[PDB]
């Protein structure tokens, strides 16, 4: 396993290099049926640039065929959130879904139910701009996030998840914070997850209300990863 | 499952 | 504050000594269970432990030092959180089982009936079976049982309202740190432990979610009907 | 509302 022989500095250009592109959404005022339209399509796009990313995550190609795919199952919208969040931190108060897509909480009230978890989306963006999350950090959070969230449904994924736990750290220790206050936003970052699985938790239950609602007919990859959870 | 095949190449 | 003055030995001693009793339930073993006995027994012990954690809570450190609707709101968020997490923990001792009461131990094929809850069964006995891995210290126990009271509805809130909770959040971290430095672990060793355990968080996080779904399920359900105060709590995930 | 009532009795 050359996840674990890597040097945390080497981890960190590992996943910087592995980052996803941001996509456009297509061009051209809302609907529900409209916005949940071309989100829908998004989030699609999104989904196989994700998959394609975790294959590049260090030590995610270690795991069997369906390891890899109980983990993606199971982390898929914490990923896409988190993603969501992070390139909405330098526009407070907006959501940057995609660069011809930034919206505000009062554009996402044309969408029944999605207003709830766009506060808490952007509520997870002010705390990162708060903490003034730096990319290096960002990466190795959402690596987390993909090989912690479905492990308790396994020795080397928390074989994986130390490593950036020690890349963290050092990350931390570059940027000239003492010991203490090394483990304190150590903390401080582990708990956003928290958060990050409780929106995640309240998406699943708002898109699977979107598929006995019919409004926009799902694509046949966002079902699979949807009637996942359960 | 789509999973499947988007994993495998 | 005199919460942000405590030592972490100071902090420990006073989390410890604020713990709440393991409650007994009204089970009887002469009968063979069914899915609204069983209901019943879960609903009018959980209820007790409500109260018994409500006071508890008043006696985490910081928490007195914030306004009712504050209080309120971070209990209406965690109170399953922590109820689960102290299911866990004094079920840590049984393999394959839940300590609900010291007359009350149940596997996953009782837990099998009352529909659905298997699934969650599954889920606290892998958190209970993780816990005993990392052999988890009653000393981390009652920090990490208090970051999930200040922690999970703190993102769901003018006059400076987090500054304070994230700054006893610190302290608490603080507080793990020294424990592990005397437990003889090196300082990566004291890191990682300190992830390990934050990363459960984000799963009994989980659980309680799932576990809120199966509870709105039930009584609409209309098996045992429950006490007023869980529908209190349960109303809040709205 | 009863947690209301438990948190200042
Ligand atoms: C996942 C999803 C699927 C769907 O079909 C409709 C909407 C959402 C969605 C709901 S939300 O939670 O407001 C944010 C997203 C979202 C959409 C597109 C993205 O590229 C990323 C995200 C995180
Ligand atoms: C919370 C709950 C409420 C209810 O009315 C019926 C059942 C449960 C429950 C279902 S579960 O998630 O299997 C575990 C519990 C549970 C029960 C009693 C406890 O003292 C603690 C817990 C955590």
């Amino acid at each position: 396993s050359l996840a674990l022989s890597l040097t945390a500095d080497q981890m960190v250009s590992a996943l910087l290099d592995a980052e996803p592109p941001i996509l456009y959404s297509e061009y051209d005022p809302f609907s529900e049926a409209s916005m949940m339209g071309l989100l829908t399509n998004l989030a699609d796009r999104e989904l196989v640039h994700m998959i394609n990313w975790a294959k590049r995550v260090p030590g995610f190609v270690d795991l069997t065929l369906h390891d890899q795919v109980h983990l993606l199952e199971c982390a898929w919208l914490e990923i896409l959130m988190i993603g969501l969040v992070w390139r909405s931190m330098e526009h407070p108060g907006k959501l940057l879904f995609a660069p011809n897509l930034l919206l505000d909480r009062n554009q996402g009230k044309c969408v029944e139910g999605m207003v709830e978890i766009f506060d808490m989306l952007l509520a997870t963006s002010s705390r990162f701009r708060m903490m003034n999350l730096q990319g290096e950090e960002f990466v190795c959070l959402k690596s987390i996030i993909l090989l912690n969230s479905g492990v308790y449904t396994k020795d080397h994924i928390h074989r994986v998840l130390d490593k950036i736990t020690d890349t963290l750290i050092h990350l931390m220790a570059k940027a000239g914070l003492t010991l203490q206050q090394q483990h304190q936003r150590l903390a401080q970052l582990l708990l956003i997850l928290s958060h990050i699985r409780h929106m995640s938790n309240k998406g699943m239950e708002h898109l699977y209300s979107m598929k006995c609602k019919n409004v926009v007919p799902l694509s046949d990859l966002l079902l699979e990863m949807l009637d996942a959870h359960r | 499952k789509i999973l499947h095949r988007l994993l495998q190449d």
